[PDB]
RNA sequence: AGUGCAGAAGAGGAAAGUGGAAUUCCAUGUGUAGCGGUGAAAUGCGCGAGAUAUGGAGGAACACCAGUGGCGAAGGCGACUUUCUGGUCUGUAACUGACGCUGAUGUGCGAAAGCGUGGGGAUCAAACAGGAUUAGAUACCCUGGUAGUCCACGCCGUAAACGAUGAGUGCUAAGUGUUAGGGGGUGCCCCUUAGUGCUGCAGCUAACGCAUUAAGCACUCCGCCUGGGGAGUACGACCGCAAGGUUGAA
């Protein structure tokens, strides 16, 4: 009864594949230990409020994945901040 | 917290057949078991002062429960402080 | 005077900034309340800055600014003055961004006279 | 009266929005309370991710 | 009645800081006459600080859903990616057939500071360096300035705990603002099995206020109080890392 809706923003000045590669981590990183993967929509390439980096943006996808032994998303979370190319990690629970 | 399959599994088990859950046993023995897992984040992160009132609140039920049922028979409380974990 | 310039003015209560520049910073002109003889409360004051942006716009001589779209930052009663009389060229004071100061109450702030 | 909205949508809550990217006060507004809660609230859960701004 | 309970709320609590008020620092995309200072100025950064922000991660707070809303016994209280967690119980109560009330034994524990890790500066605030004053200033005033301002570990307790309200039994108009959540229900009328804040019938207290949701009238305990000081000063008994307490004739 706790779904990390796991979506996440990507890289900005990239390609396709880039945001492929991201994309199939982000919906693959919770197969291991429950999957229950739904879609994957490419949502907005968009910008945002101020810099990041000289950039302002990235990329967006959508990604429905549950979980209900909480260590999955986790993983998408704790290895996002320290790398500079995953930018934001916010999930949400679908519950 | 609990999660509900934990209440619900736990509290069928800890009162016999007397025809139905909630007896001064179950009720106490969900209540305290709680007590129990709680405790953790009463230890593990303990930074926990407010679950100190969900937690004595329903210590100081349990044990105007406990101190009077040694007239309900001489089994219940002598086998019950055995039956239950918690102290006295 | 690079034949455009660009208002970063800026007005604290005291020392209106009056600073018509180009995009980046380079240094076309600036002002004062510090600059006209005005300090006993004329300092920022409708009746003390009618000729304020003239120790500018004059003191320019091969500019004579054409735009502002400008950034009234710094905000007081002297914007008005520095803005309107803004135009005694053509300096053509023609956009606005409503951004002043406006932090988030994260600083800390001095203090109260009585 | 609507039903749910999250952090799918960000502009989605635009309809109750300002101009610096942050939401009009309820008391103003005055709809289902419980349900305007959450849906505002998503977008601050967006506020993360900051799509909107805070100033420009 | 308590555990069953839909679970469900609200800043009840534990959630790293990915991002952002990113700060007085400065070559700086940019440069010098100003970031800035005021009852009265020096204070004060310029013999190569500047103006706001191009890299701007960071010391950190959710800044915006934030309301007087409401979890909880008072001190409180704000996105969450959410790491967890009880009760509270709103409807009747399935089980047992009194399932006991104020509660000096114990335990105790409770505001910044006072307190415990070294981090200790984002550097403001004490001292004040310093100007200045009507006849009258180390000053509420003024840039800057060494505890502290950025805390996951020992224990606490004085405050207008000004909440100066101590807790069992109902209560003589109920509406009313309404609360997540609801007894009959189905953006339409609601009643407490309920909750709050009340304009306030009605009747008492003492001049006042409470009021279907009561200081009034009836069964309650730790109790204090019974004209003022001085008086907590001889002196004092026992807790105790510390503010210290906590006692006690005249």
């Amino acid at each position: 009864m706790r779904t990390y809706e796991v979506m996440y923003i990507v890289r900005p000045n990239i390609e396709e594949d880039a945001k492929k590669a991201l994309v199939e981590r982000f919906n693959g990183i919770l197969a291991t230990e429950g999957a229950e993967v739904l879609e994957a929509k490419d949502w907005g390439k968009r910008r945002l409020a101020y810099e990041i980096n000289d950039f302002k943006d990235g990329f967006y996808n959508i990604v429905r994945v549950k979980s209900d032994n909480n260590k999955a998303t986790d993983e998408f979370q704790r290895l996002a901040k320290i790398s500079d190319d995953i930018i934001r990690y916010m999930v949400i629970r679908e519950d | 917290a609990i999660s509900q399959e934990r209440k619900n599994e736990i509290i069928k088990e800890y009162r016999v057949h007397e025809t139905d859950t909630g007896s001064p046993e179950v009720q106490i023995a969900v209540l305290t078991a709680e007590i129990n897992a709680v405790n953790e984040h009463l230890r593990t992160h303990k930074k926990d002062h407010h679950s100190r009132r969900g937690l004595l609140k329903m210590v100081g039920r349990r044990r105007h429960l406990l101190n009077y049922l040694r007239s309900k028979d001489i089994q219940r409380y002598r086998e019950l402080i055995k039956s239950l974990g918690i102290r006295r | 005077n690079i034949e455009n310039g660009v208002a970063h003015i800026r007005s604290t209560f005291n020392n209106t900034i009056v600073t018509i520049t180009d995009e980046f910073g380079n240094a076309l002109s600036w002002s004062s309340a510090g600059a006209l003889g005005f300090k006993g409360s004329k300092k920022s004051t409708p009746f003390a800055a009618q000729m304020a942006s003239e120790t500018a716009s004059k003191s320019a001589m091969e500019h004579g600014l054409k735009t502002v779209e400008v950034t009234v930052k710094g905000p007081g009663p002297g914007r008005e003055s520095a803005i309107r009389a803004l135009q005694s060229a053509g300096l053509e004071v023609t956009a606005i961004r409503d951004v002043t100061p406006v932090p988030h109450n994260g600083c800390r702030p001095p203090k109260r006279r009585r | 009266g609507i039903t749910h909205i999250d952090y799918k949508d960000t502009e989605l809550l635009k309809r109750f929005i300002s101009e610096r990217g942050k939401i009009l006060p309820r008391r103003v507004t005055g709809t289902s309370a419980k349900y305007q809660r959450m849906l505002t609230t998503a977008i601050k859960r967006s506020r993360h991710m900051a799509l909107l701004p805070y100033v420009k």
